[PDB]
């Protein structure tokens, strides 16, 4: 670097009566700082590229790995390109005449043979093609499995997708920049499953949306019934998509349709488990409470108010629900009254 | 007992023992000893050193370890309302798997307290993290799945109180970074996807943006968005960088609406772009920084369609840089090396003018300088955000240095000029 | 509760502190870290301290700051956070 | 001689000071160069915290030497100590 | 203080105070609305103050705010014009920071009161003068409305409407001075008020005493004020010796005096040669004792100005007030032609004084119905940098050889 500060300093006297003197004089230290650079470059080289660390700060960057890789050393031989071509410009062309010139020359064949990249290009190739896939025909891929503890098929329906999906586009995307050869109809095939990832994208929330749905449920067996309401509606919506089927024109508005009722089943889930815990603490309160008259006139106030928004927040089974709570207000009243 | 666990659990009682606690550290981080010096005789050492790099030296770590397990510095921007601390936008907790993806710590400043006095839980890794200047409790960040949410700094959940919906016209790819865009009078959250759709939201609305639109150009071909960049006022007009590698001028109004132009002078993708940071007298809205992982650092001018200048110290693809909040000349370099190469147009325009380099290759991701400029921000690896502060070694700009500046960028245009004609000289016959 | 004991765990994270004890008027802690018959003395003894501190606040500014007030003693500092619901009584160092 | 103003100069015009009162051990200030009352009635609701405060402290342990009682106000956080001798008020903000 | 100061002189007490103070010094060392500094808080009228009572069918007379405490307004009214069975003429004041129409003190005046201001000296009381002959002093402590007591409406007061009236000298000697349109400049003893402590018929131009319409002094210079005319002859009157009085007739004008104070701006560069004056010919010029003649005009309204007394701080800003209803405070080192902060009242309606706060925090205006409206004046052109009253001062000295240089350019270039 310092050589080339002084030499682009120097450039101004390219016309002068010092410019061969000048050359003659720092052949030896420019064929030494050549070595130097070459031998640098081979060290960067042989820090490998597939467990780079700046490969892992690439793939922090979010790139695909192999591209990355591919990209890392692109990178790398433009560095070394570009420092050979500016030690020709420097030393004037033929720069192999001189020793440390060939020199230089064979440790650029030894960098550009040890930094092809077609091969790794050839074994993405391969690999796409070993691969050949394509998916999401079907909307609800039922992949019911017996679950730890439990032998029944747990229903992990979905689209045909999976993270090989946003590999390949990122594949298709990197080679696309990059200016390489590849299999076009996975790439014709890529594009379609980038047109459909926003839908794939929708479904995979949307079996989250369920999944905490049933954990909602699961948590609070004791309102179970009090919105089952949103259940029968959220078991509809999925029966109409698991009818569905991903490859159909509908899938669009299937899944618009979808993530509508997974919304309602959230807030409805997540506004029953707010007014559940708040009946559970008055029921407590009002079998714990002090036995006066004020003191019971307050909690069954309380419980009033809170079973009028219950009515308005349009659970299902409201009427179940109200036979439910007066027969617990009634094992209350009834220990209450004895004591 | 059973009373000490519900006062505990009690909300009420538990949001009164996080304020409590809030003040504990704003005691004890304030409250020295009571033989304490401070008459300034034993600055003889530190002034005396000081003389090899004053304008570079490491004020606190503001780091964790509850939320930093192998997680990067996926953002950094320092705050303005309350300025008194940074963010550190945490990578994917992937040596914590067991942890959510998205942990969100903010760095302090005032205090010398390792932990924050926020969260900003997230199920996705934080993709970006932008701290409100308009909105004085809350912060902006962008799960590597793609949603934009929001977790509230002064309120009592970690998590994200309003996600942006997995919408197909949403950000399905993932939200690479977003800033915090619009004034009080019309606020726009802009943001960027991985395929790069502009998401120009409203304050309220995160499942139904005001303005959203997959951008193109150069024949409509898709770009992915490496950053987000425009001029400081500039609503229509905007910047970005691309992951195929080519920087593309925007358009955000107007029937043009998109990449308009596309200024393309590097040799990869583009890994930051920040606008001019410092403009003095002059006008820099011709020209701004970029940078690249093709181990060069470009300075590309939104007049001149190849890059103005060319800063190539990279021996490896960089990491992150910006020019400085105050100083036109400085400028801010970050490779994957941890090389702090801060680099003053005017003042040392071939090498970086302020060199730290932090051995071992701290992975910069962003480095970002403070909203004042005291000290400049960017963390490593696990997290580690080293704030070495930017002392007046070099942080003074003179007062003609806006002048100066503009005279030397005439300069650098005569001699790209005097370079271009000498390569067309060099064409043989 | 764990918010509010890991609140409490890292202030008193510090090494060498005397002892960090969430309170309360009853003359126990809502959450202390020293010996019990001790807590429960001292946490009558800041109960008494706390009584007296808001009656001289209310006597001085009955809407002053009073859901803390330290006592930055070179034995221990003190720092009482009585809280609304709670309380708390910090025996704290005067370093950190 | 002039200590006891350069003191009183340190302690009313640091960061933030409310001001320095070097009072006699009675509590009430002894420099009040305005409405004298609010200074009284403060420094005795001060003493009265102070006496708590070495109430408690017998009640952990008698022997124990204090620094300052970190009051934590509205009108201004005292980290003052009346004592036996005299009381020197400081009345200041930490994190101003 | 003799205890206490032994409590304080005390060595172990001294000793431990200090290690105290030490230690403890060691130790503990919307936005959009209030996005208005440059567009509205130099000009924001809020409070507007009007006592139906005594606001109605009355005028404005002057202002001022309390040296003793600027929280209120110590500011009188003009003849109630449709009161023949009520009061003549009172003072209201209406609390910067509490909010309470009612003055603390309504000192209801006999006479037609002429003008008043407050005093710190002995700041129990309020003093001020009637357009008959009187000039009376009220205190809010008495319970009684009517003047607490008088000056002798006799030969040895001001026998004419003395209009303008100043308690000169600070509580280290104070020595009420008045000045009459018959220019009886009289230093009156502030607390001994049954003859003024000094009676000095004042005189100039070989005798011909002027109508001092407008008394002004600058700050400290307790022997030398400025008196206005009618005439236009405001002549620097020398206060305190034996020749004191009205001497350098510097004429910087066409019209009577309407209102000037001396442009006693500090900063770095001290203007205190320079005085703000506002005539009846539209003509507010920048005399200065220096310049006998004026050293820069303005002349936008084609109505007479009402008042001129620019603000403390920036020499720049010439706080005063359009004849046409808007406010007028052109900033010298922003422009030198058009007035810079020409707020616009509601309704375009006249006044006859206007001030700026004691400390420049506010720029509140009059009104011919009587609406009291304060305008807050903050630092967007009343915060004088050092730099910037130097600047200023340097703006004023290069506008005085641009001055000198534009004569010179009518002088050679007249056709004659």
């Amino acid at each position: 670097n310092e050589m080339f500060r002084i030499f682009s300093r120097f450039n101004a006297l390219f016309v002068r009566p010092h410019i061969r003197g000048a050359i003659r004089e720092y052949q030896t230290q420019l064929i030494q700082r050549v070595k130097d650079d070459i031998e640098s470059l081979h060290d960067k080289f042989k820090v490998q590229y597939p467990q780079s660390q700046a490969c892992k700060m690439s793939h922090v960057r979010d790139l695909p790995p192999v591209s990355g890789s591919i990209i890392w050393a692109k990178q790398i031989d433009r560095q070394l390109t570009a420092y050979m071509k500016r030690v020709e410009d420097v030393l004037g062309k033929g720069w192999e005449n001189h020793v440390e010139g060939q020199k230089l020359k064979q440790d650029g064949d030894s960098f550009r043979m040890k930094l092809n990249t077609q091969e790794i290009f050839d074994d993405w190739a391969r690999k796409v093609q070993q691969r050949n896939l394509g998916v999401s025909g079907r909307i609800f891929t039922i992949e019911s499995t017996r679950v730890r503890g439990r032998t029944g098929n747990v229903l992990k329906l979905k689209v045909n997708f999976l993270p090989e999906i946003i590999t390949l586009s990122k594949e298709v995307r990197n080679l696309k920049w990059l200016g390489f050869r590849v299999p076009l109809a996975i790439v014709n095939k890529a594009h379609q499953a980038n047109q459909l990832y926003p839908f794939a994208i929708s479904l995979i929330e949307s079996v989250r949306t369920y999944e905490r749905t049933c954990e909602k449920v699961e948590e609070r067996n004791t309102i179970s019934l009090l919105v089952a309401g949103l259940k029968k509606e959220v078991q509809a919506l999925i029966a109409e998509g698991i009818a569905l089927v991903w490859e159909s024109y509908k899938l669009d508005p299937y899944v618009q349709r979808l993530a509508e009722t997974v919304f309602n089943f959230q807030e409805k889930v997540d506004d029953l488990l707010i007014i559940e815990e708040k009946i559970d603490l008055e029921v407590r309160s009002l079998e714990t409470c002090m036995y006066d008259h004020k003191t019971f006139s307050e909690i069954l106030n309380r419980v009033q108010k809170a079973v009028d928004d219950l009515n308005l927040h349009s659970y299902s089974n409201l009427p179940i629900w109200v036979n439910k709570l007066d027969m617990e207000i009634e094992r209350i009243l009834g220990v209450r009254l004895q004591a | 007992e059973e009373e000490k666990q519900q006062i505990l659990h009690s909300e009420e009682f538990l949001s009164f023992f996080d304020h409590s606690t809030r003040i504990v550290e704003r005691a004890l981080s304030e409250q020295i000893n009571i033989f304490f010096d401070y008459s300034g005789r034993d600055l003889e050492d530190k002034e005396g050193e000081i003389q090899a790099g004053a304008k570079l030296s490491l004020n606190r770590q503001f780091f964790d370890e509850r939320w930093s397990k192998h997680r990067v510095v996926s953002c950094l921007d320092w705050s303005s309302q309350y300025p008194e601390l940074l963010v550190a936008s945490y990578n994917n907790n992937e040596d914590a798997p067991h942890e959510p993806d998205g942990v969100a710590l903010v760095w302090n400043m005032k205090y010398k307290k390792t932990t924050p006095e926020y969260v900003f839980h997230c199920q996705s890794a934080v993709m970006s993290a932008t701290f409100a200047k308009f909105h004085p409790n809350l912060v902006v960040g962008g799960t590597y799945s793609g949603q934009i949410v929001l977790w509230d700094n002064r309120s009592n959940k970690r998590t994200p109180v309003q996600r942006t919906p997995l919408s197909a016209a949403a950000h399905t790819h993932p939200v690479y970074c977003v800033n915090v865009v619009g004034t009080q009078n019309a606020h726009n959250l802009i943001s960027i996807s991985t395929d790069g759709k502009i998401c120009s939201w409203s304050l309220d609305m995160l499942s139904h943006p005001q303005d959203s639109m997959e951008l193109v150009h150069k024949q409509s071909k898709a770009v992915a968005v490496t950053s987000m960049s425009f001029p400081v006022g500039d609503v229509n007009n905007f910047v970005v960088g691309s992951e195929e590698g080519s920087v593309y001028t925007a358009c955000r109004h107007g029937s043009k609406a998109g990449i308009s132009e596309m200024f393309e002078g590097h040799q990869g993708p583009i890994t930051g772009i920040h606008c001019h940071a410092a403009v003095g007298a002059v006008d820099f809205s011709h020209l701004f920084v970029t940078s690249s992982f093709d181990w060069t650092v470009k300075l590309w001018s939104t007049k001149n369609n190849k890059p103005l200048y060319s800063f190539e110290d990279n021996a490896g693809y960089v990491y992150d840089v910006m020019w400085s909040p105050t100083h036109p000349a400085l400028f801010a370099c970050v490779d994957g090396m941890g090389r702090l190469d801060l680099w003053n147009l005017n003042n040392d325009t071939e090498v970086p003018t302020a060199s730290i380099s932090v051995e071992g290759n701290p992975a910069l991701n962003r480095v970002r300088w403070t909203h004042s400029g005291r000290e400049i921000a960017v963390g490593d690896s696990e997290g580690q955000i080293v704030i070495y502060d930017v002392g007046e070694q070099i942080a003074v700009p003179r007062n003609d240095e806006w002048a100066r500046f503009g005279r030397t960028l005439a300069e650098i245009n005569a001699n790209r000029a005097d370079a271009e004609e000498e390569a067309a000289t060099r064409i043989p016959a | 509760m764990a918010e509010v004991e890991e609140t409490l765990k890292r202030l008193q994270s510090q090494k060498g502190v005397q002892g960090i004890i969430v309170v309360n008027t009853e003359g126990i802690p809502i959450k202390s870290t020293m010996d019990n018959p001790t807590t429960t003395q001292y946490a009558s003894l800041m109960h008494s301290f706390i009584l007296k501190a808001r009656s001289t606040v209310r006597d001085i500014d009955p809407q002053n700051d009073l859901t803390f007030l330290r006592i930055r003693s070179k034995k221990n500092e003190i720092m009482v956070a009585p809280d609304k619901d709670y309380f708390l009584i910090v025996i704290q160092n005067p370093t950190e």
